[PDB]
């Protein structure tokens, strides 16, 4: 809606900081997974004799 | 003036909530740094990668 968007532009930069907070949460989740799982330097493999 | 007061109060409330969350994260990192000061500098730790 064009009229709703023109009335929404008067409300400032609430949605820019909401998008910034959601982007921060999104990069923080990948940071958490990288910090937990990726702690080894090389990808080791088991010898085939079990 | 009531409309402007409602908008400015909403913005101030959002800033205070974001500051509270950031203060909690900073407090957690400061507690980790205090533990690292007590365990690595004032002694010798056997914990792996700590």
């Amino acid at each position: 809606s064009t009229e709703c968007s023109n009335l929404l532009l008067q409300y400032g930069s609430f949605c820019t900081q909401l998008k910034r907070a959601l982007t921060g949460i999104a990069v923080e989740q990948d940071k958490n997974t990288q910090e937990v799982f990726a702690q080894v330097k090389q990808i080791y493999k088991t010898p085939p004799i079990k | 003036i009531d409309r402007l007061i409602t908008g400015r109060l909403q913005s101030l409330q959002t800033y205070v909530t974001q500051q509270l969350i950031r203060a909690a994260e900073i407090r957690a990192s400061a507690n980790l740094a205090a533990t690292k000061m007590s365990e690595c500098v004032l002694g010798q730790s056997k914990r792996v990668d700590f």
